[PDB]
C-alpha cells in the first residue's frame, strides 16, 4: 500500500477525482455526480520493486532478476507502477433498461499500488 | 397502497 | 542506514525507498510510521527478509510521540504509545441523518468519522434516518428525490442538460407516452423521480397483444393485464444456479430473479415482485 | 484466465517456468527447484478495456477517456499489461537461522494477467 | 459479428476478440469456450453491459457439444449436457501418496488429476500418507530423507559440490557444537543429519560460559540454554501484534500464545522451546528432537 504525499516518486497512489461530466457519464450515471479513483504512477526500480509490499512483489523480484542478465523477451519490459488492490463504489444508474439500480461495482477504485 | 414497477435483477 | 515507511502488523520495517542513509536523516521528516534499518545489506538478503519474517527485522519506529507529526484532519496517541493519525471531524456547524450509502447514522459528525476511515466518497443525502419511500424530503435546495430498485429514498439533481437530437433516438415509455430520446426518458422518470422502464423501442401505438410489438435487441415482449401493456424484455438471460427468495404479484412465491425471468419469459406475461421473503395466508 | 494459446497480441498470460537453478536461489531453497510462473504480453488498445473480462478494466477504462480524448497529462504514462491475480505456492528452503522451513510464498504464481 | 471468448456462469458472454466476424469463422476454432453474438454496437453498451450486466446477452456458445473440440491432455459432458475439458493421466501403474507440497494425496492418478486441475508443479514426493518424521519412509533415487518447523517429513536433494573459500571469517557455529566451513558447508551437513542444525552464532565456535562471552551479530539477542550448556543467538524485535492462543512451556510451566513463548525467553536472555501444543504441566522425557 501507498499514499502519494510529499515529494515521493516511486509507485505510489496519487488521489485523483473524476467528474463523470468530464467523461461524459454524467447522464447514464444518477449521483454520484463525481469521486476519486486516483491511480498509479512512480518509477518501478530495484531494490524496491519486491520491497513494495505489494502483492505482485516477489513475483516482480523473481522476473527482474532475470533482465538484470538481460534474458529472454525481458530486458525490454519495464516494470511499471501499477494498482494492486481495488476496492469496489456503489452506486446509482439506468441499467440497460433505463430503470433505477443501485449496485457496488467492484474494484472500481485503487487502495494499493504496486511494481510490475 | 403503491405500486412496483418490474426489475432488472438482483 | 536504510529508510521505510512502513512497520508491519508485526513490526519489521517494509517499503522501502531510500538505501544508504542515516537514521536521523530518514527520521527529520514529520509522515509518521516511517521506520528505519541501521544496516546496509543490499543483497538479497533483503528480499529473504520479506519471507522469513514481516519484513525487515530490528525496525526502528521513528515518533513514539506526535511529536512533529502530520497527518489531514489530527493525532492521538494510546495503548503501547504507538501513536496513530485518526478522526477529528471537527464538529459544531444539527440533525440525526441520512447516507448517500443508504445507511442512517445517528448524526453527521456521526458520519464524519466514517467518512474519515474509509469512504471520502461518502456523502450525507439528507437530514433524518433513511427512508424507503420519497415519502418525505427537502432534498437539499435543488435535489429531486427518487426511489432505488430496493424501493428507497435518493435525493438528486436530475440532468436537464439534454432534450432533442434521428432516425430513432426514439424510444416507448412503460407508461405509455411516446419519448424523443433516450435521454428524455431519464428526464420525465428523473422529474416523476421513480423507475418507469423502456417498454420497448421505437414510437409507441396502441396493440392489444404483444405480437404487433417488435423487439430487436433480441428481447422478447411480454405483457402485463395490470395496465394492459406489452414489454420487451430480455429472456436470453440464465442462472440455474448471491441469492434470495421472493414472492410476486400473481399471488405466488419463488426463488431468485433467475428464478422466475423465464417465469414470465418462459411462460407468459410480466410480473412485479410482491416483496423478498415469501408471503402468504397459511 | 487467457492462455496465449497462439495467434495472440493483445494482454495474455505467457506462463512459463523458471528453475530456481539458473537463478542462484538454488543455494537457499531445498525444494523446489524452479517452478513454473507465468507472466504477460500484449497491447493495449481501446476496444479491449471495457471489454478485458478483468478488474482493472473499469479503472483501466476511465482513465482511458483521458489519453483517450487527448485530456493533457496521462499522456508520458503508457497504460500496461499485468498480472491481476496471483495465486501462492509452497516453499521448502534454510532461514537466517539456516534451519529448514516449509512456507507457502503467498501471492507467487501468477495466473490472470490484464491491461491496465 | 461479434466473438468472445469466455461464457459467462450467468450466460453472459464475455472477453472480447475481433469484430464484423460471423459465426462460422470465429467458431471455425476447437477451442472450448470461444462464443458469438450477432448484436452489435461499437462501444458503451458492451462496457456498459459490464456495469448492469454480466457480461453481453444472447450469447451462443460456438461448442454446444464436446464434438470436434479439443482439449491439452479428455472431453466429458456436464451435467446440463455441459463440454468441458477434463483430466485423463494414463492410469494403471502403486500405494498413497504425500505429495511435494507435503499434503497426503489418495492416490497417484488422484493427484495427477489435481495437478492439471491448478498446479502444474506439484508431484509425487514419495509413497505413502504424508508422515510425521523420517521413521520408516521410502524415499526415491538419491533423494535422501529430512524435516520441517513441524516435522512431517520430506524426501529431496543434497548438493554435494561444497566448494570451500578462502578468509578467516567466512565461518559459522552449529547449535549442535562445530563449526562450520561456510554456509553450503552447514547447509549441506543439516541435509544429512536429516534435521535442522541451528546457527548459533557467526564466530568459529567456541565454549564460553556465558552470554557476554559471546559476541551476537545482526543484532540479535544470546540466550543460553542449561540443557546442553550452549548459548546461542536469536533476534527479536519480531512483534506479537494479535488473538493467539495455543503452546505450552517448555519451563515445565504452562505458556499461552506462541510468540510469547519467545519473549520471555529473549526477554529472560534465556531459551524457551515448545513441547506438547496448548498448555502442559508434568514432563514426559528428558532432550528433545532438536531445532531453534
Amino acid at each position: 500500500g501507498l499514499e502519494c504525499d510529499g515529494k515521493v516518486n516511486i509507485c505510489c497512489k496519487k488521489q485523483f477525482f473524476v467528474s463523470f461530466k468530464d467523461i461524459g457519464w454524467n447522464d447514464w450515471i444518477i449521483a454520484p455526480s463525481g469521486y476519486h479513483a486516483n491511480y498509479c504512477e512512480g518509477e518501478c526500480p530495484s531494490h524496491i520493486a519486491g520491497t513494495s509490499g505489494s502483492s505482485l512483489s516477489f513475483h516482480s523480484t523473481v522476473i527482474n532478476h532475470y533482465r538484470m542478465r538481460g534474458h529472454s523477451p525481458f530486458a525490454n519490459l519495464k516494470s511499471c507502477c501499477v494498482p494492486t488492490k481495488l476496492r469496489p463504489m456503489s452506486m446509482l444508474y439506468y441499467d440497460d433498461g433505463q430503470n433505477i439500480i443501485k449496485k457496488d461495482i467492484q474494484n472500481m477504485i485503487v487502495e494499493e499500488c504496486g511494481c510490475s | 397502497a403503491a405500486a412496483a414497477a418490474a426489475a432488472a435483477a438482483a | 542506514g536504510n529508510c521505510w515507511l512502513r512497520q508491519a502488523k508485526n513490526g519489521r520495517c517494509q517499503v522501502l525507498y531510500k538505501t544508504e542513509l542515516s537514521k536521523e536523516e530518514c527520521c527529520s521528516t514529520g509522515r509518521l510510521s516511517t521506520s528505519w534499518t541501521e544496516e546496509d545489506v543490499n543483497d538479497n538478503t533483503l528480499f529473504k527478509w520479506m519471507i522469513f519474517n514481516g519484513g525487515a527485522p530490528n525496525c526502528i519506529p521513528c515518533k513514539e510521540t506526535c511529536e512533529n507529526v502530520d497527518c489531514g484532519p489530527k493525532c492521538r496517541m494510546n495503548k503501547k504509545n504507538k501513536p496513530r493519525c485518526v478522526c477529528a471531524p471537527d464538529c459544531s456547524n444539527k440533525g440525526p441523518v441520512c447516507g448517500l450509502d443508504g445507511k442512517t447514522y445517528r448524526n453527521e459528525c456521526a458520519l464524519l468519522k466514517a467518512r474519515c476511515k474509509e469512504q471520502p466518497e461518502l456523502e450525507v443525502q439528507y437530514q433524518g434516518r433513511c427512508k424507503k419511500t420519497c415519502r418525505d424530503v427537502f432534498c437539499p435546495g435543488s435535489s429531486t428525490c427518487v426511489v432505488d430498485q430496493t424501493n428507497n429514498a435518493y435525493c438528486v439533481t436530475c440532468n436537464r442538460i439534454c432534450p432533442e437530437p434521428s432516425s430513432e433516438q426514439y424510444l416507448c415509455g412503460n407508461d405509455g407516452v411516446t419519448y424523443s430520446s433516450a435521454c428524455h426518458l431519464r428526464k420525465a422518470t428523473c422529474l416523476l423521480g421513480r423507475s418507469i422502464g423502456l417498454a420497448y423501442e421505437g414510437k409507441c401505438i396502441k396493440a392489444k397483444s404483444c405480437e404487433d410489438i417488435q423487439c430487436t435487441g433480441g428481447k422478447k415482449c411480454l405483457w402485463d393485464f395490470k395496465v394492459g401493456r406489452g414489454r420487451c424484455s430480455l429472456c436470453d438471460e440464465l442462472c440455474p444456479d448471491s441469492d434470495e427468495p421472493v414472492c410476486a404479484s400473481d399471488n405466488a412465491t419463488y426463488a431468485s430473479e433467475c428464478a422466475m425471468k423465464e417465469a414470465a419469459c418462459s411462460s407468459g406475461v410480466l410480473l412485479e415482485v410482491k416483496h423478498s421473503g415469501s408471503c402468504n395466508s397459511i
